[PDB]
């Protein structure tokens, strides 16, 4: 699947990828195709994958960190690992 | 330091205007 009609890929000032919906005049960090392809929760994830709405990013001062677009937050803790230690208990 | 704060997507109209 390619981008649905009306959607255009673009790059932010530092090259970070986002998506433009011209039909609704809005922008999003999330690829609309993720709404089909991404696993729904951390339970649905295998290997190193991230559920719908989560992004890993890099910061020169702190290293890798995580972005939850579902809640518009960022965190240093690895949510895949949090979820493992939670279901171990 | 500590983790970067959340970054909002760029504004649609702003993006359309900045293509000049
Ligand atoms: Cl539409
Ligand atoms: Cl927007
Ligand atoms: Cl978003
Ligand atoms: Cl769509
Ligand atoms: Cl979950
Ligand atoms: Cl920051
Ligand atoms: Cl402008
Ligand atoms: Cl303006
Ligand atoms: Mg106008």
């Amino acid at each position: 699947l390619p981008l649905p009609e009306g959607w255009e890929e673009a790059r932010d000032f530092d090259g970070k990828v986002y998506y433009i919906d011209h039909r609704n005049r809005t922008t999003s960090w999330i690829d609309p195709r993720d709404r089909y392809t991404k696993p729904l929760t951390f339970a649905d994830c295998i290997s190193d994958e991230l559920p719908l709405g989560w992004e890993e990013a890099y910061d020169p001062q702190v290293g890798d960190y995580f972005i939850d677009h579902n809640t518009k937050t960022t965190q240093i803790e690895d949510p895949r690992v949090q979820w493992r230690r939670e279901q171990e208990h | 330091i500590i983790v970067p704060s959340y970054r909002p997507t760029p504004d649609y109209e702003t993006v359309m205007r900045q293509m000049k």
